[PDB]
């Protein structure tokens, strides 16, 4: 079709495929959804085939997954990481100890969310969100990846 | 009854024929080549792998998952207010507050489970007397804001009233067994 | 021997309806694997199950081209899968 | 200038990636690391001299130039030798 | 020579490294070929090989390339 | 199965004997039919030349006993 | 003094070194970061209520956790479990620490930079895991071991499967075996590492695989049996030199043994109830308390209140995949918990890395918080 | 036509480079139980060009020369990506007579790259870790220029070119072969891959987006060409004057199997210690190639076999 | 399974071990879904005489 609109819709398609098809991933690793993430990377339910890195430097880290409590120690560090990754990037919340404080949301040593610390995507719910579940929330960031349109914004600004 | 790992019996003096099979093995790495063998013999196997969208983990019936309310076949919701529910939470995530109902029934005005508060101990399964909170199959409820997570009764009633067909399958099973 | 493979491939690639349906397949699903259909729900996902393959990969969801108005050609997320065949997909229960 | 050629273009494609890369998008102390850079060197200025050995083997003596190879080779080995028994390669 | 058995099973690449040295050390001396090396390559003829005026004193020399005169490299074939 | 990986070598592959097969048909095309004349020594860069010479300003064209 | 801290290690542990050129001459390790406030919750939460925090305290070995509150508080009731439930929870146990040192053997070598192993025995964990969710609903924190008893009995389906997973698992830890334990690159990184001599481990109050090790035969298994550990026959896998191969070799072995003590419990497990038919310490069946008012009223005044400990104190220890997790429970008469006490096999651990990372290079502390299997939920607490 | 062949053997190494990604993500995955990447694309062929784009949107890097800094990157490609310039699949590009000292020199100045990325890092042990690699390059370089050496004196001649007349009865594995595994763990290390990898072990991690990407394509173009040199000097695949491609078929057949097998390695084999590494080199085999070095200046001489010039 | 034989003997060798008696893949030898219903036996105390809880 002919309209710089339309060249401006199919590029950013594009710009936008590339983000979602390679979301390059960081796990703080904290608590124990660290762990039903490890079973995402590993064989029932790969994460790569998706395009997903198991392990990733923050500056090379397209999203950050926070598994686990935040305790008020640990953030100080996690707005590091995060305002230390590359500037494309998002964060995956998961665990009840992480998107809201989750069994520990009393205690004087935990923040009562990761959303207080950095802001978050995708919300992935369950005391251990299940594998699948965190896939269904990867995916989930996948399809927000997919709605954006930055090119389009910028030509009609 | 003990056992030792690691602990050689005796000192078996070099032989040549000793040394040399010694010697070859770090000479020629043999046992590296062993391991190398090991990696290709997978490569032939089936990856164990899913289409997550398209094939799914399974999941037996006692999964917890996602909290939803029931009702009665009538359509009465099953919930009485009896707030032990609330009682027995571990981490405070339902709050219950209730008034008698213009028909002179109990039910609750509020019922708030936080599921970011929720740790999906399933013991609220367990406390209801007649069984109106269950631990629903469903764990795909990833959501873009933390509200969305925060669930008032009607988002429950309503999450009861998709899942009922299998809640009810699934309650069906484990009955017995509780 | 070989030629066994290559001719049980052949019956997957023609399987899936013509080289539209198998592009239909290849593209979306990632997977071309013929199976029996052991339904259609009402809102358009067509189930198969494939009983001589892994557990893991034996009961399969071909998602609808179209739910509840959105296009799910390429969008599909699992929740699309309807509640009463939710737990056949996840083998809660071993019926259909 | 062929190579020459193929050279500028090398750098051209990797300037080129750079500069898209950059614009699309809109005090420790050792002896023992230092000392093996030196030992690097005395290994690689052997490597020098003992580089021509190519050319060298078709020399007319052949006696003198494997007499000669033998004993390079061999000294540097000794100094190898003293390095072991040294401390210096044993970090 | 104990040493040397446990040596040959226990660092067991130094004994060979060492053994290789001392096989090119000895080869070389004790080869029936080691001399053709030098004649070898010392009969390749690489720079032009300038004839000579015929004094007519010398007998040694061939006056003809193919005269059965002078040198062979019959060594060098069938070698 | 591992045949999926087998796509990607593929073109690997292809893609490492395009350059073999490459560099050795574009020199037999500019050389004229016959492979470019290594000249390591002198003697063959003197020889090459002295072809040039021979004829036309190109060295591949090559005369003849009929000249 | 570099502050080491995604770290490599496992958990987030800040350790702060202090690296004499790449020899490391001071690790302080910086814990603190997953502090939860866990034994500070319990206080406010009833003895059910709190089962749930030691299924997070080791996130990898959750039923062996929750082994040792339940054995607790039952000491503290003077009650004692069915005949079928300690069965199970010695069931349960050993697929957890078959599920821990998958865990603990696997991320070493992923550490250590051998990555093939952890992809084909967490393949083998989802199988295992699957047992917990089908037994009580959750792949990993299922709250299956209750304070008295268990709480739900196996689906009929179990036992079955778990033979099929033991039957053909040892080929999985042998495949492993064959690929990182005689690999002179896994020896070199792991053998004569972090040797910690035998009395220097009973005063560092080591009490795990790293006890057993260097040699000393302690196995709260054997010596203060608890559950039936006294009706099951196993090997304790006592390693001779201490180097982290030997305590490596030792993991592996426990999962071998583990698999003869889950053969055991398959083959004689009895018929029975799964939790103490007293309705004041376990709840009512569902059928009882729908047609009987006794059991309503045990139901109601357990869910909402609680069992109502007799006053006393007690350290329960058993043997946690790590090594000996113990709670000190102290109750007042009151329903819920005055203290708590976890010990963590791992805060007495992590101390000894300073110890034993002694003339240790940058990456030989990597391998020594490995082979001391330390999750920080439990050294945090 | 020149720049026709310039392009014919950059432009399909480039791409080669990006497939030997999906490659490495496949192969290791199988091994390990996993399909790998297979949803973007067909069959994951796709996934190569997908994430690089990735890395080139992502914003610009934020460090503190701003050119020791980009140099580094553009340097490691361009050597790379040059090395592949005299390779003699069946005809050289560009033929060299002195060709194996171009590959040794060109792989030598790799290093510097090292050098800059830390003096750049600002970070001091940055400046550690790079230090703590110039060893296993350059000490990886003594033994892998000394077993080249001993390959020539076999060979005749520094050109590359030569070895496909050399190799024309017997692959030189057969004779040789001692050093060619010597040649295939060093090939190990100057790649930086598995048994021998701290650049990103210890955490390269200081360059995201762009630079990033150079360096990578750098080192995979690299995982080829070492291999291609191992697919030329010691497994000499079979030359016909009359049909060159069949040269090059095999060329491609070895080099995919060797550059197979640095894939295998790694998943296969836990990382060695850094001094383990200096350890294998400095002990293990230097002595071992020195000496086969003598016999390889002996061989020839006392066999009458001093190999023809030219 | 499903493997052509050459595979499996490839496999079985490479790896050194019958890896096809094991396999890890689970295929119809996990217990089928829908096991049949449990009646789950009652403990003690359940009597209805001479349980007085005062002796229990
Ligand atoms: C390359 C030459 C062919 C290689 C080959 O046929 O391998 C499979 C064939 C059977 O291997 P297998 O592990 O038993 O296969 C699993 C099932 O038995 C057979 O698997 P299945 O039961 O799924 O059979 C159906 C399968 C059957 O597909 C095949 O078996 C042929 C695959 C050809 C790949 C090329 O077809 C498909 O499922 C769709 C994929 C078809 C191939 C996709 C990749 C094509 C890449 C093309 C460019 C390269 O390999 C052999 O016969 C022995 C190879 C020994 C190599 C050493
Ligand atoms: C910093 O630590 C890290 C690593 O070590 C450096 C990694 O390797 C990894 C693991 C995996 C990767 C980095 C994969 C990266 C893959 C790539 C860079 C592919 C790049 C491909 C290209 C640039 C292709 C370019 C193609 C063209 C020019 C086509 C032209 C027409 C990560 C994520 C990491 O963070
Ligand atoms: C077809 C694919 C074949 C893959 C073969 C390797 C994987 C399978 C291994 C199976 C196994 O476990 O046995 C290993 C076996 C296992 O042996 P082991 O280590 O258990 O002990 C036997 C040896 N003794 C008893 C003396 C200690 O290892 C060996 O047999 C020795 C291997 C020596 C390898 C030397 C280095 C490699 C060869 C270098 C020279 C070049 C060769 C050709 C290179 C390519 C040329 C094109
Ligand atoms: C050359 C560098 C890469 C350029 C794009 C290559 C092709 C991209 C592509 O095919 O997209 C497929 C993707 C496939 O992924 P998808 O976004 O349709 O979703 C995948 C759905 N499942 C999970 C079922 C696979 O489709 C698109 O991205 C549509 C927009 C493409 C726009 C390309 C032109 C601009
Ligand atoms: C005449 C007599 C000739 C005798 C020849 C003897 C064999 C020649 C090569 C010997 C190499 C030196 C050696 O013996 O091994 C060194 C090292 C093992 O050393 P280690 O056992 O740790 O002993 C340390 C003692 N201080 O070896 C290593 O650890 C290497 C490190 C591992 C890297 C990967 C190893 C596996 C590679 C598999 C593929 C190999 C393919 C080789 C050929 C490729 C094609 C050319
Ligand atoms: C040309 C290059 C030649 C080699 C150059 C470098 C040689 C360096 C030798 C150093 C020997 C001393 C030494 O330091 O190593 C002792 C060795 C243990 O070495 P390692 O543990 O790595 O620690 C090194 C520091 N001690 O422990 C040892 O004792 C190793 C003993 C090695 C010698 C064993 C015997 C070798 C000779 C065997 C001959 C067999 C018959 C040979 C016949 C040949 C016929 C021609
Ligand atoms: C980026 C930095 C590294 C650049 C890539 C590395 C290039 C290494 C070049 C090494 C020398 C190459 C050579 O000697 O070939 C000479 C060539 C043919 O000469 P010859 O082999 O003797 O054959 C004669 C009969 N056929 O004929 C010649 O005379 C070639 C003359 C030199 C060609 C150099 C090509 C450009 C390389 C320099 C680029 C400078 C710009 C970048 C500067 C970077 C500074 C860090
Ligand atoms: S959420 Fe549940 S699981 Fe994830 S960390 Fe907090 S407690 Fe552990
Ligand atoms: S227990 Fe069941 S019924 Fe009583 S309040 Fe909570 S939900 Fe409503």
């Amino acid at each position: 079709r002919s309209r710089a609109e339309y060249v401006v819709t199919k590029l950013d398609d594009l710009i936008n495929w590339a983000r979602r098809s390679s979301l390059w991933p960081m796990t703080f690793g904290l608590a124990c959804c660290a762990v039903e993430m490890m079973h995402m990377a590993a064989p029932r339910y790969d994460m790569d085939r998706f395009g997903v890195v198991f392990r990733a430097s923050p500056r090379q880290a397209d999203v950050m997954i926070v598994a686990g409590t935040l305790t008020n120690k640990m953030a100080p560090a996690l707005r590091k990481v995060y305002d230390q990754m590359p500037e494309p990037r998002y964060v995956v919340s998961m665990g009840s100890c992480a998107n809201g404080g989750g069994y520990y949301h009393y205690s004087y040593s935990v923040v009562r969310g990761c959303d207080r610390i950095v802001p978050v995507d995708i919300y992935v719910p369950g005391c251990p969100p299940t594998a699948e579940a965190l896939l269904y929330g990867i995916l989930q960031l996948q399809r927000k990846i997919k709605r954006e349109q930055k090119l389009k914004i910028w030509y009609r600004r | 009854t003990y056992k030792y790992v690691n602990k050689k019996e005796q000192e078996s003096e070099v032989d040549m024929k000793s040394a040399t099979d010694n010697a070859a093995r770090i000479l020629m790495w043999t046992e590296l080549i062993r391991g190398l063998g090991m990696t290709l013999s997978y490569l032939f196997r089936e990856p164990a792998t899913i289409n997550y969208p398209f094939e799914k983990g399974p999941l037996s019936p006692r999964f917890r998952g996602e909290h939803a309310l029931r009702r009665y076949p009538s359509g009465e919701e099953r919930c009485i207010a009896c707030k032990l529910c609330e009682a027995i939470c571990p981490a405070q995530a339902i709050t219950i507050e209730a008034e008698p109902r213009a028909d002179g029934s109990r039910r609750t005005t509020r019922y708030d489970i936080d599921m970011t508060k929720c740790i999906y101990c399933g013991f609220c399964q367990e406390a209801c007397p007649v069984d109106a909170i269950v631990e629903g199959p469903n764990f795909e409820f990833s959501t873009e804001t933390h509200e969305e997570l925060l669930y008032n009764k009607e988002k429950l009633l309503n999450n009861g009233d998709k899942w009922e067909a299998e809640i009810a399958a699934n309650i069906q099973a484990d009955y017995l067994y509780r | 021997e070989l030629v066994e493979v290559l001719k049980r491939g052949v019956q997957q690639v023609t399987g899936h309806g013509g080289l539209r349906g198998l592009l239909r397949v290849f593209f979306r699903a990632n997977d071309i694997r013929i199976g029996t259909l052991v339904g259609e729900d009402k809102y358009g996902n067509k189930y198969y199950e494939d009983n001589k393959q892994f557990f893991g990969r034996h009961r399969w969801v071909i998602y609808t081209t179209e739910m509840n108005g959105k296009n799910t050609f390429w969008d599909v997320d699992g929740s699309m899968v309807p509640p009463e065949w939710h737990r056949w997909l996840h083998c809660m229960t071993d019926d259909p | 200038m062929n190579l020459y050629t193929v050279i500028f273009i090398n750098i051209l494609l990797s300037l080129t990636l750079i500069l898209v890369a950059f614009w699309l998008p809109q005090l420790p102390f050792s002896m023992k690391f230092f000392l093996v850079a030196i030992t690097f060197l005395l290994f690689d200025l052997e490597i020098a001299l003992l580089l021509p050995l190519p050319w060298a083997i078709q020399t007319i003596k052949t006696s003198t130039m494997m007499i000669m190879a033998f004993i390079l080779v061999t000294i540097l080995s000794l100094g190898l030798a003293y390095e072991w028994t040294q401390k210096g390669l044993e970090w | 020579s104990a040493f040397l058995k446990n040596a040959w099973a226990k660092e067991p690449v130094l004994v060979v490294s060492f053994s290789v040295w001392g096989l090119a050390i000895i080869m070389p001396m004790i080869s029936p070929y080691t001399k053709y090396a030098s004649m070898i390559n010392k009969a390749t003829p690489y720079n032009y090989p300038v004839p000579v005026r015929d004094d007519g004193n010398m007998p040694d020399v061939p006056s003809h390339p193919q005269d059965p005169l002078g040198p062979s490299l019959d060594w060098l074939k069938n070698l | 199965m591992w045949f999926e990986i087998l796509p990607g070598l593929a073109i690997m592959g292809v893609c490492l004997v395009i350059p073999g097969v490459s560099t050795a048909y574009i020199h037999k095309f500019t050389n004229g039919g016959k492979e470019k004349r290594v000249a390591r020594v002198q003697y063959q860069w003197y020889l090459m030349e002295r072809d040039r010479r021979i004829s036309g300003v190109n060295r591949y064209y090559v005369s003849k006993g009929l000249e | 003094t570099l502050n080491f801290g995604h770290p490599a290690a496992h958990g987030v542990l800040r350790l702060v070194l202090e690296l004499s050129g790449e020899m490391v001459r001071k690790c302080d390790p910086h814990i603190g970061l997953l502090h939860r406030g866990t034994e500070k919750l319990i206080e406010y939460k009833t003895y059910l209520q709190a089962l749930p925090y030691f299924d997070r305290l080791d996130y990898v070995s959750m039923m062996c956790n929750e082994q040792a509150y339940s054995i607790a508080v039952e000491k503290l009731l003077n009650i004692q479990p069915p005949p079928r439930a300690q069965w199970i929870r010695v069931l349960f146990g050993e697929i957890t620490r078959i599920l821990n040192h998958i865990m603990a053997v696997t991320t070493h070598a992923l550490d250590i930079g051998a990555m093939t192993p952890f992809f084909w025995m967490f393949e083998e964990r989802e199988k295992m895991f699957e047992f917990y969710e089908r037994v009580s609903g959750a792949r990993m924190h299922a709250a299956y071991i209750r304070p008295g008893g268990v709480h739900q009995d196996l689906p009929l389906g179990l036992l079955d499967d778990i033979y099929e997973f033991s039957k053909n698992f040892s080929l999985r830890i042998d495949e492993v075996e064959e690929m990182l334990t005689n690999n002179r690159i896994w020896r070199n990184r792991t053998v004569d590492i972090g040797v910690v001599t035998a009395e220097d481990a009973l005063n560092y109050g080591f009490s795990g695989v790293m006890l057993r090790g260097s040699g000393i035969q302690w196995d709260l298994r054997k010596t203060q049996p608890y559950d039936v550990y006294d009706q099951v026959e196993f090997d304790v896998p006592i390693g001779s030199r201490g180097d982290c191969y030997d305590r490596y070799l030792c993991r592996v072995e426990e999962m071998r043994q583990s698999l003869r003590i889950i053969e055991q419990c398959l083959n004689k497990m009895p018929p029975g109830e799964i939790k103490v038919d007293d309705a004041k310490v376990s709840p009512p069946k569902r059928a009882e308390m729908k047609t009987s008012m006794e059991s309503l009223i045990h139901h109601f005044k357990l869910y909402t209140e609680g069992y109502q400990v007799p006053p006393g104190a007690t350290y329960t220890a058993i043997e946690a995949p790590k090594g000996e997790f113990g709670v000190y429970l102290v109750s007042d008469g009151s329903s819920r918990p005055y203290r708590c006490k976890i010990k963590a096999p791992g805060f007495a651990h992590l101390a000894g890395l300073d110890k034993m990372s002694k003339g240790h290079m940058l990456a030989d502390v990597v391998a020594i918080i490995g082979t001391q299997d330390i999750v920080f939920g439990e050294i945090d607490r | 036509m020149f720049f026709i062949n310039i392009l014919t053997l950059l432009v399909p190494i480039l791409i080669a480079m990006a497939f030997l990604t999906l490659v490495e993500r496949k192969i290791l995955g199988y091994m390990q139980l996993r399909k790998g990447p297979n949803i973007v694309g067909p069959y994951g062929i796709l996934q190569p060009f997908a994430d690089a784009m990735k890395l080139f949107m992502k914003e610009p890097m934020r460090p503190l020369s701003m050119s020791l800094f980009i140099i580094a990157p553009t340097l490691s490609l361009t050597l790379a990506l040059s090395l592949w310039v005299p390779l003699p699949m069946p005809h050289p590009l560009i033929n060299l007579n002195l060709g194996i000292l171009f590959i040794l020199a060109t792989s030598s100045l790799s290093v510097y790259s090292i050098l800059w990325s830390g003096w750049a890092s600002n970070s001091k042990y940055s400046l550690f870790g790079a230090l703590r690699a110039v060893a296993q390059t350059i000490s990886y370089e003594v033994t892998m220029a000394i077993i080249l050496l001993s390959v020539l004196l076999m060979n005749g001649s520094y050109s590359l070119q030569t070895l496909i007349t050399t190799q024309e009865h017997m692959w030189l594995l057969l004779p040789a072969w001692p050093m060619a595994m010597m040649w295939f763990i060093s090939t190990l290390a100057e790649t930086n891959r598995a048994p021998f990898d701290l650049t990103e072990g210890e955490s390269n991690v200081e360059y995201a987006a762009g630079p990033f990407a150079l360096f990578f394509m750098a080192e995979y173009t690299n995982i080829i060409l070492m291999n291609a040199l191992t697919t030329i000097i010691f497994l000499g695949p079979l030359y016909y004057i009359n049909l060159p491609e069949l040269y090059s078929t095999n060329f491609m057949m070895e080099a995919l199997l060797l550059s197979s097998t640095f894939l295998w390695i790694r998943a296969s084999y836990p990382r060695f210690r850094y001094d383990q590494l200096m350890h294998l080199l400095w002990k293990n085999f230097l002595p071992l190639t020195l000496a086969l070095c003598m016999w390889h200046i002996s061989l020839p001489i006392f066999t009458a076999g001093v190999p023809p010039y030219m | 399974a499903s493997a052509t034989r050459v595979i499996q003997k490839l496999r079985n060798w490479a790896s050194g071990q019958d890896l096809q008696a094991k396999l890890q893949l689970r295929y119809q030898e996990i217990a089928k879904r829908t096991q049949p219903p449990p009646k789950l036996p009652v403990g003690p105390s359940h009597k209805l005489s001479n349980n007085y809880y005062c002796t229990r």
